């Protein structure tokens, strides 16, 4: 993710990264993720595994 | 913490390493505590 | 109510313990924790396969009602 305090001095290689066919999330895009990991399908998932 | 290879180490991680593992771990170690007493054990606690 | 005698009558919570672990299990509330502090409102949670196992308790019953003669499956808890 790009923009955090943890990556953002690597923030400018990101670009090229993605042209080995990666993603690169922004941190409103990671916030997707882990709040579609609350979903309330998953949480069975894990209140069972 | 950026920079810090092997030999200097010391305790600015040994700090984190006590942040994010070590009270997390009591961290939730310490809300169970407060479920087994109450009983709660339908409404979980989903980690992340 | 009673509860004085709870502490008293081994024969007495060997009844509402009987009871309590029942529903607990079965549906998911200690009387003991009511009769002792009435609360306004009792939220209950469905957790994991315990859970389940008591929304079903819950949504399992079915208010039958005699309409047409029809013995009507009626559902008890709707919002669940």
């Amino acid at each position: 993710t790009r923009g955090t305090g943890l990556m953002s001095a690597n923030n400018i290689i990101a670009e090229g990264i993605e042209k080995m066919g990666v993603r690169t999330f922004s941190q409103k895009e990671m916030a997707f993720n882990l709040l579609g990991l609350l979903t309330p399908e998953v949480v069975e998932l894990c209140q069972k595994s | 913490e950026q920079g810090i290879e092997l030999e200097h180490i010391d305790s600015k991680s040994e700090f984190a390493h006590r942040i994010m593992l070590t009270n997390i771990l009591r961290m939730m170690g310490c809300v169970k505590k407060q479920k087994s007493a109450r009983g709660i054990e339908t409404r979980p606690a989903q980690v992340i | 109510m009673g509860m004085d005698l709870y502490k008293t009558s081994k024969a007495a919570q060997d009844v509402w313990n009987r009871a309590d672990n029942h529903f607990k299990d079965t549906y998911g509330f200690s009387i003991l924790d009511i009769v002792i502090n009435n609360p306004v409102n009792l939220t209950i949670h469905f957790g994991g396969e315990k859970g389940k196992r008591i929304r079903e308790n819950y949504s399992a019953m079915i208010f039958e009602t005699i309409v047409d003669g029809k013995l009507k499956t009626e559902k008890i808890f709707k919002e669940i």
